């Protein structure tokens, strides 16, 4: 049972910089080997760098040379990637893989971290208003009501949205974004509830969008004014 | 009435180190140990009746791969012991102790603890006429290799000889090998490869090895002998308790004829069967 | 060079055999390329699946099978399930490069076909006291892909104002999208008409959902 898991995501403006981590768990190392590897919003995929134990031979993604080093932490089990002097070219998700294998697998890339967001910016960030999207007043089959928050006008992905610190995991879903016209996203997240508890149980969004430092809670509730 | 039930279906989980010495491969494979992985050469000279590969195994000395592979891991795994014996070849003028930092022992450079990588002394590459003759009691496997290079460059640069040859004889044995020169992707690092063959000898038998280059050394043998040893991959723990046989799923007892946890067996134990149930009234 | 190809997407059956392909421009495929094949299911769910030419990783079903047949590589998948349905990469070694193809969709039928769940939502007043009213139309998990989305505000359709996208939810593997309009609150006063109509080929009918 091997996972990678990813850390960092965040706006950077041309020339400038950013550092990522991918925390490595359920395998004796930090990995065997281990390599970074983006995926462009065309969805394209190239290799960036690579590590032995201990960096032993090429690892270097030509068009990358010089701008990115790429580090791991055999104490702490860590892989890091910081990559400074950005370029436009290098806004991607990139992915913290461990190369597959022994002799008899030797299958390059087979586990993968669920990848982290670099986005080389210009101009400015802007960050999120939360609205809450309230429930209804007429009961249409009785059962249950449905309510969520709106994350609108953020830049740039991702927001990460929970409902009551995890204490609601399902019948929840977050939908994608929109890129609207004016170059920012657009977000909800629903969640469909029974009609009894709506008044004995609060609901709060725990939307964040962390490539800028933004954490806000907003809770939904009907506004009793028709 | 009462019932008789006579599929063992349910083990301890824990692997019981008596009556069978059980020995741990921790961190590598029976290769590894038999090879002579720097992290595993703690296993040198052991003797079991049963070893046990874990799914976390691995290697860190240079990067190879073996033709026939489970058929030499379980050939040493059958006469449970890595017993070898070093025999002082002579390798005259081609450098031997070669090693490099995917291999770091201690310090530094290390390579495999019972091969000898050879190279080039001053910048020359003679062709090997050595012999080795097994006149005692027992039967030698011969466990050596062969550099598969990354380019042309690096065939020349530690065997200058443009092609190499290895070609390890007996007087009932030949296997000629040659390397082909390929850059592999990064395993450990390097591009470079080494595949590993066997020669077993039986008494009176001698052991050549011809080559002009490519030749990864042997540096002795493993005395062989014939015995009730085997090999298991298996993830249960070991504890110091009774049951005189194992499964991958720890120790059965052995109470009942058959059982249900395992095709896989070690010792006296019940047949595998798929039954799920049996009782049998009393 | 080093640019490495294969087809843009596939489409296929369960149970039948499928082969995806990929493709060298510096010349003939070889085992010296050690084809690479990983396996992304959606939100970035990445599964590196054949690797060094016809290995198969240990987790992968035997069904799974890489070749070369001709100058090409070639990842086979015989006895194809509705658990294939996803996007396949692929990997060759250039000795100084390391270097993907621009990955092959596949699309899988059988897939059952999923109606939407169609919920609309009205600006929030905090919302409307500021300069922007914003109103949601969310359809939920339908398995065809294809979808249309209609707005119209007393009984007549708009747009210039309205902005959607595509869903492509690993959820249960269904599709489930939203719509957003924005109005401004002096705009959005043709009062107590507005809503969201959609229109699936899972429509026996087009749902609509008014406030
Ligand atoms: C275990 O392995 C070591 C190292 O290969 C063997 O050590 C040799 O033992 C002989 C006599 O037993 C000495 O003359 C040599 O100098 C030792 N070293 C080497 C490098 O050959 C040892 O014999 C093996 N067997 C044991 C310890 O039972
Ligand atoms: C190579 O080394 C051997 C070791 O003594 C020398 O002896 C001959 O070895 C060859 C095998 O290559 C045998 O066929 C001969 O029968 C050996 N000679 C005798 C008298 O038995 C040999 O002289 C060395 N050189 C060569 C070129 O073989």
């Amino acid at each position: 049972d091997v996972k990678l898991v990813e850390s960092g995501e965040g706006l950077v403006k041309p020339g400038g910089s950013l550092k990522l981590s991918c925390a490595a768990s359920g395998f004796t190392f930090s990995g065997y080997d281990m390599s970074w590897v983006r995926q462009t919003p065309e969805k394209r995929l190239e290799w960036v760098a690579y590590i032995s134990s201990g960096g032993d031979y090429i690892y270097y993604a030509d068009t990358v040379k010089g701008r990115f080093t790429i580090s791991r932490d055999n104490a702490r089990n860590t892989l890091y990637l910081q990559m400074s002097s950005l370029k436009s070219e290098d806004t991607a998700m990139y992915y913290c893989t461990r190369d597959s294998d022994y002799y008899g697998s030797r299958v390059w890339f087979a586990y993968w971290g669920q990848g982290t967001l670099v986005t080389v910016s210009g101009a400015s960030t802007k960050g999120p208003s939360v609205f809450p999207l309230a429930p209804s007043s007429k009961s249409t089959s009785g059962g249950t009501a449905a309510l969520g928050c709106l994350v609108k006008d953020y830049f740039p992905e991702p927001v990460t949205v929970s409902w009551n610190s995890g204490a609601l995991t399902s019948g929840v879903h977050t939908f994608p974004a929109v890129l609207q016209s004016s170059g920012l996203y657009s977000l909800s997240s629903v969640v469909t509830v029974p009609s009894s508890s709506l008044g004995t149980q609060t609901y709060i969004c725990n939307v964040n969008h962390k490539p800028s430092n933004t954490k806000v809670d907003k809770r939904v509730e009907p506004k009793s004014c028709d | 009435t009462n019932a008789t039930e006579l599929v063992q279906s349910s083990s301890t989980g824990k692997i019981c180190n008596n009556p069978h010495r059980i020995l741990d491969g921790i961190d590598c494979t029976l290769i590894d140990a038999l090879l002579g992985d720097p992290h595993c050469d703690v296993f040198q000279n052991e003797t079991w009746d049963l070893f046990v590969e874990r799914s976390k195994a691995f290697s860190n000395c240079y990067p190879y791969d073996v033709p026939d592979y489970a058929s030499l891991r379980s050939l040493v795994a059958s006469s449970g012991t890595l017993e070898f014996i070093t025999e002082g070849f002579t390798w005259t003028g081609v450098t031997q102790n070669g090693g490099s930092n995917a291999c770091k022992r201690g310090p530094g450079s290390g390579f495999f603890s019972r091969l000898n990588w050879l190279t080039k002394s001053g910048s020359t590459y003679p062709v090997l006429n050595v012999t080795m003759p097994n006149n005692d009691n027992f039967d030698k496997l011969y466990i050596w290799g062969i550099h598969h290079p990354s380019t042309d460059q690096e065939q020349t640069s530690l065997y200058v000889q443009a092609s190499g040859r290895v070609t390890v004889s007996t007087r009932r044995s030949q296997q000629t090998i040659i390397p082909n020169i390929g850059s592999r992707p990064w395993v450990r690092g390097l591009s470079s490869r080494i595949s590993i063959y066997w020669t077993i000898v039986k008494p009176g038998d001698v052991l050549v090895i011809n080559s002009n280059g490519n030749l990864i050394a042997p540096r002795g043998y493993f005395k062989m002998r014939t015995g009730k040893s085997s090999i298991m991959r298996s993830d249960a723990p070991i504890d110091t308790c009774i049951s005189e046989c194992i499964t991958p799923n720890g120790s059965i007892p052995n109470d009942k004829p058959f059982q249900n946890v395992n095709k896989i067996t070690y010792g006296a134990c019940p047949k595998y069967v798929k039954q799920n149930t049996l009782k049998l009234a009393t | 060079q080093a640019v490495v190809t294969q087809e843009s997407a596939l489409t296929t059956s369960p149970g039948e055999t499928v082969t995806l392909t990929c493709r060298s421009s510096t010349g003939a495929v070889t085992t010296s390329n050690y084809a690479n094949w990983v396996q992304e299911k959606p939100d970035h769910l990445f599964t590196g699946l054949i690797g060094g030419t016809n290995n198969r990783a240990p987790g992968v079903p035997a069904r799974f099978s890489g070749s070369l047949i001709g100058d090409k590589a070639a990842l086979t998948i015989t006895g194809a399930q509705t658990e294939d349905e996803a996007i396949y990469f692929c990997a060759l070694w250039f000795s100084n490069h390391w270097v993907f193809g621009g990955g092959t969709k596949l699309t899988v039928l059988g897939q059952p076909k999923g109606a939407p769940s169609v919920t609309l939502f009205p600006p929030s007043s905090e919302e409307l006291q500021a300069n922007k009213a914003t109103l949601v139309c969310l359809i939920s998990d339908f398995y065809p892909g294809a979808v249309t989305v209609a707005w119209k505000a007393d009984s007549s359709p708009v747009k210039a104002g309205v902005e959607t996208t595509t869903p492509s939810k690993q959820s249960n593997n269904k599709y489930a999208a939203s719509s957003y309009l924005s109005l401004t609150p002096e705009q959005w006063k043709s009062h107590r008409s507005y809503s969201c109509q959609v229109t699936h080929e899972g429509s026996t009918v087009e749902k609509t959902v008014a406030p």
